[PDB]
RNA sequence: UCCUGGCUGUAAAGGAUGCGGGCUAGGUGUCGGGCGAGCUUCGAGCUCGCCCGGUGCCGGAGGGAAGCCGUUAAGCCCGCCGCC
RNA sequence: CGCUAUUAUUGGGCCUAAAGCGUCCGUAGCCGGGCCCGUAAGUCCCUGGCGAAAUCCCACGGCUCAACCGUGGGGCUUGCUGG
C-alpha cells in the first residue's frame, strides 16, 4: 500500500534514488559502506519505513537563539532531532528554522540523510548469552567537551544514561548498558552526537571470525 | 551478509566512510577496496593475484 | 618498447620537472640536474600510460569526466572528450557540480581524470564525497593523496600535456576494439594543443 | 564499636517524580488492588536479589559457587517461577 | 634515559597500527620481547617476526596484519594469584574473552587462560587486544 | 648613571610552555662541520645535491573550549621534581 | 556518606581560565641498557597450626507466613607462623 503510494509520487534527482524507484537496490544494507552519497530522504523512507512513525521521531532539543540589528535583534529556532528504527539504525540532525514547524522538518529530513548502522551483542562478564541486547564491547565517544565511554550490560539492566542517550540508544535498539561521562552534559547537542559517534565507532573495532559466535554479534537487522 | 575489507590495511570498511573499490587495471579480475586513511595518507597497495602494486 | 619513440618523449618534454619534489615522487625521479632540476622517467610513464588505458577502457564513456583549470590543458580535454564520449569542463568547475542537484549542469560519474591535483582541488574534493575513483597527472611538486592512479609527467606544458592526452585517448580506442590496431589514428597532435 | 539494628526489606526510588515510573506503577498497583507502594517496593527487591545473586554466580570457579547455583534454581523452581531444565540466563 | 624497551616496543607497534604500516623494527631487541612476540604470534596478532644480529644488541623485524587495536606495557608489574584474575581482566580488557593478559610465571610466559588452565599466578606484563 | 671593593637577591627575570628517552608525512629557507659532483678570475672562491647538529616559516593526518599547536607538539608511551 | 574525576592508586589538572621555582650544580630517596652462572629475600603453588562468639550470604526446619530462633555450608578478622 504506502510503499507504492510513496514511490509513484517521488521523481528522483540522484543515480542512487533512480536505483532505488526502479528496484537494483531492493535492501538497506546495500547503499553503506560504499562512498554513496546520500541527499534524498525518500531513499531512506522507501528502504525503511519505519522512520515515518511517530513512535520514531524523538525530537530531542529546541533553543532559541538571537541575532543583533539593532537595528532590533531578530530570534530564530534551532532543533535537534533523532530518528530510527529500533533494529540497527539510528540518525541525528540539527535544523535552522524561522518558525519551529520549519525547524522540525528540516532537522528530520538532515537525520534520515544521516543515517548509520550498527552492531549489537552480548560481552558482559555477568550474561554471556549470545543474544543481541547490548553492545558487543567497550567504546568511546567525543563531541566538543563531552567524552562518553559505553559499556555492555547484563539483560534486565536498562540503559543507565542521561535521558537523551537513552532516547537514541532505544531508537537504535539497545536495551542494556553501562556508562561513563566527562564534560558538560548539559549541552545537549554536543551530548548527543557523542553518543551517536561512540554507537558508530562499534564498526572500528578489529575482530575475528569466533568472536562473532562468541559475542553474537549482528550488523543491522537481526535474524 | 558480508563486509568488505581494505586491501592495503586489513581493516573492516565502516558505513559512511569516504572509501573506494575499483577493478585492477592491470588484470581485471580482483577488487581493489581503498579506506579514507590510506587514501588521504597515501598507503601504497598491491594486487593480490598479479602484484601491480601502485598507489 | 615504447608507444611513441623516445625521440617524441624528450622532444615534448615529458620528462622535465620543477625545482621542487616530494616524497610521495621518490618512485618515479631518475636525477636531479647539476642547475637543481629534477628529471623524471619514461619508462614507468610509459607503463602507467597503458595501465590507464586499460582501465578507462573498461568503463562507460558517457561516465568520465576530464579537467583542467590551467589554461594550456583545455584545448586537449575538450578533444579527448570530442573522441572517447567523455565529459569535459575546461574552465572554472563552478562549485556544487557534484554535490548540489539544484544546479543547471549537474553530474555525477563514474571516473575522473584530473590535470593537476592542487590547481583542480575543488573537483577533487567533491570526487571524494562522491566515492570514486581518480586518475591524476601528477608532477614532483604534487602530492599523491586521494589519487588512485597517478601518471608521472609534466603538467605545465602545451606540448606535453597534447602529447599525453593523444596518447591517453588512442589507448582508450585500442582497448575498446575501435581501431584494429595503431596506426589507424589519423588525428594529428597539432589539433590537440592550444593555439596562439 | 557498634551493634547492628535491623533494616527495612526494600528499596526506595532514586528520583521520586519521573512521569514514566509513575504510570506504569500506578497501573500495576490499580490492577493488582494493593494499598501502598511498599509492597510493589518489596516485590521489585525480592526480584533485584535474584538477579543479583546470579550475575554474581555466573562465570565463577569453586565448590560453593556450584552448590549455590543448584540452591538459588530449586528455591526458584518450588516458588514456581521457573521449570526444572532451566539455566541460570 | 632508556629505562623499558618493552613499553617502547609495543607503543612503536601501536602507532605505527595506528597509520597503517606493514613491517616495523625493534632496535634494542630481549627475550623477554620475543616471548611476548612468541605469545601474539600463536594467538594470531601478529606475523613473521624474526632476529637480526648487530653487534651490539639485536633487532626485530616484525610483520603486522590490521588486527591490533590497542597494545600496551603493564607498569608496575602487579602480581596477581590464580584467582584474582578477573579485576584485572576488566580493568585492561573490553569484554569478557577478548585481547590476552600476558602473564611471567615461574614455568614461563604466558597467557593467564593458559595459567588458569595450570592454576598458577605470577605477575603482570602486558596486554593486547 | 662611570671606576675600585662589598651588600641587597628582586622583574611581563615571558616561549606567560620543568628536565631526560622512544615512536607518529613532510616542504621551503638560513648558520657550522663533512662528503660527492660540476664551474672557476685558481681565491680560506661560486653553484647543485646528500649526512649530522643548531635556528626560523608553512602545513596533511592528529590534538584542542577555541584562539591555535602540529618530529624545535599544546599527540601516544616510559620516568623523576615543583605547583593548583 | 554519596552527588564530586571539587583530592584524582583505579581516575584530575598547570601557553591564554587557579597553577612550571629566575637559572644551574648536586645530597638522601625514587627510577634505571644487553648476555651467562649461582642464590632463593621479594613473588607463585601445595600442605600443617592460629585468627572467640555475635554480626554478613545461602538452603532447610520451628513460631498462621514473615521479622525472629535453630541446624548445616561458606565468608569476615586488612594478617601471623612451621614445612
Ligand atoms: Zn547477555
Ligand atoms: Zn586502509
Ligand atoms: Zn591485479
Amino acid at each position: 500500500e504506502i510503499a507504492q503510494r510513496v514511490l509513484e509520487e517521488w521523481e528522483p534527482k540522484t543515480k542512487l534514488g533512480r536505483l532505488v524507484k526502479e528496484g537494483q537496490i531492493t535492501d538497506i544494507h546495500e547503499i553503506f559502506r560504499k562512498g554513496y552519497q546520500i541527499k534524498e530522504p525518500e531513499i531512506v523512507d522507501v528502504l525503511l519505513p519505519e522512520v515515518n512513525l511517530r513512535e520514531n521521531q524523538e525530537v530531542l532539543d529546541i533553543a532559541l537563539t538571537v541575532r543583533m540589528t539593532d537595528s532590533g535583534r531578530r530570534i530564530r529556532f534551532r532543533v535537534l532531532a533523532a530518528v530510527g528504527n529500533r533494529d540497527g539504525y539510528v540518525g541525528l540532525g540539527i535544523g535552522h528554522g524561522r518558525e519551529v514547524g520549519i525547524a522540525i522538518r528540516k532537522a528530520i529530513n538532515y537525520a534520515k540523510m544521516n543515517i548509520i548502522e550498527i552492531k549489537r551483542g552480548c560481552g558482559s562478564w555477568e550474561c554471556r548469552c549470545r543474544r543481541p541486547h547490548s553492545i558487543p564491547f567497550a567504546v568511546e565517544g567525543k563531541e566538543g567537551s563531552v567524552r562518553v565511554k559505553l559499556m555492555p550490560g547484563p539483560r534486565g539492566l536498562g540503559l543507565v544514561i542521561g535521558d537523551v542517550g537513552k532516547k537514541i540508544l532505544t531508537l537504535a535498539g539497545v536495551q542494556d548498558v553501562w556508562s561513563q561521562t566527562l564534560g558538560e552534559t548539559r549541552t545537549t547537542v554536543n551530548f548527543a552526537k557523542a553518543v551517536f559517534n561512540a554507537l558508530y565507532n562499534t564498526n572500528r573495532v578489529a575482530i575475528k571470525p569466533e568472536d562473532i559466535e562468541r559475542y553474537g554479534i549482528v550488523v543491522g537487522r537481526a535474524m | 551478509f558480508e563486509v568488505p575489507v581494505c586491501t592495503s590495511c586489513g581493516k573492516e570498511i565502516t558505513p559512511r566512510e569516504h572509501a573506494t573499490h575499483f577493478v585492477c587495471p592491470n588484470c581485471g579480475e580482483a577488487i581493489i577496496w581503498r579506506c579514507e586513511s590510506c587514501r588521504v595518507l597515501s598507503v601504497p597497495y598491491k594486487c593480490p593475484k598479479c602484484g601491480w602494486e601502485g598507489p | 618498447e615504447y608507444l611513441v619513440p623516445l625521440d617524441q618523449y624528450l622532444a615534448a618534454g615529458v620528462h622535465i620537472g620543477t625545482q621542487q619534489k616530494t616524497k610521495d615522487m621518490k618512485k618515479f625521479i631518475y636525477r636531479v640536474r647539476q642547475d637543481g632540476l629534477y628529471v623524471l622517467d619514461v619508462r614507468k610513464t610509459d607503463e602507467r600510460l597503458r595501465v590507464a588505458g586499460k582501465f578507462l577502457a573498461k568503463f562507460d564513456p558517457e561516465s568520465i569526466l576530464a579537467v583542467s583549470v590551467r589554461l594550456y590543458g583545455q584545448r586537449p580535454v575538450k578533444k579527448f572528450g570530442e573522441v572517447t564520449g567523455a565529459k569535459a569542463i575546461p574552465g572554472r568547475f563552478l562549485p556544487g557540480t557534484m554535490t548540489n542537484p539544484q544546479v543547471k549542469n549537474f553530474i555525477e560519474p563514474d571516473v575522473l581524470i584530473v590535470t593537476d591535483p592542487r590547481a583542480d582541488h575543488q573537483a577533487l574534493k567533491e570526487a571524494v564525497e562522491i566515492g570514486i575513483p581518480i586518475v591524476a597527472l601528477v608532477d614532483t611538486e604534487n602530492f599523491l593523496s586521494y589519487v588512485d592512479i597517478a601518471i608521472p609527467t609534466n603538467n605545465k606544458g602545451r606540448k606535453a600535456l597534447a602529447l599525453i592526452y593523444w596518447i591517453l585517448a588512442r589507448e582508450v580506442l585500442y582497448n575498446r576494439k575501435e581501431i584494429e590496431s595503431r596506426e589507424d589514428f589519423k588525428i594529428p597532435v597539432e589539433d590537440f594543443e592550444m593555439r596562439i | 564499636g557498634d551493634p547492628k539494628r535491623q533494616r527495612k526489606k526494600y528499596e526506595t526510588p532514586s528520583h521520586p517524580w519521573i512521569k514514566e515510573r509513575l504510570d506504569r506503577e500506578r497501573v500495576l498497583k490499580r490492577n493488582y488492588a494493593l494499598k501502598n507502594k511498599k509492597e510493589l517496593w518489596r516485590h521489585e527487591t525480592q526480584l533485584k536479589e535474584f538477579r543479583r545473586r546470579a550475575r554474581r554466580l555466573l562465570a565463577a570457579r569453586g565448590k560453593q559457587a556450584e552448590i549455590e547455583r543448584q540452591q538459588l534454581l530449586q528455591r526458584l523452581y518450588r516458588l514456581g517461577l521457573l521449570p526444572a531444565d532451566a539455566v541460570l540466563d | 634515559t632508556l629505562l623499558d624497551p618493552l613499553a617502547n616496543a609495543l607503543s612503536h607497534i601501536t602507532n605505527s597500527e595506528r597509520v597503517g604500516k606493514k613491517e616495523v623494527y625493534i632496535k634494542p631487541a630481549s627475550k623477554l620481547i620475543g616471548e611476548v612476540l612468541r605469545v601474539m604470534l600463536e594467538n594470531g596478532y601478529i606475523g613473521e617476526f624474526e632476529l637480526i644480529d648487530d653487534g651490539r644488541a639485536g633487532i626485530y623485524r616484525v610483520q603486522l596484519i590490521g588486527k591490533i587495536n590497542k597494545a600496551g606495557a603493564i607498569k608496575p608489574r602487579f602480581p596477581v594469584k590464580a584467582r584474582d584474575y578477573e579485576k584485572w581482566e576488566k580493568r585492561f580488557l573490553p569484554a569478557f574473552e577478548f585481547g590476552i593478559l600476558i602473564v611471567s610465571t615461574s614455568q614461563g610466559v604466558m597467557t593467564h587462560k593458559e595459567a588458569l588452565e595450570k592454576g598458577i599466578g605470577g605477575r603482570l606484563i602486558a596486554y593486547v587486544y
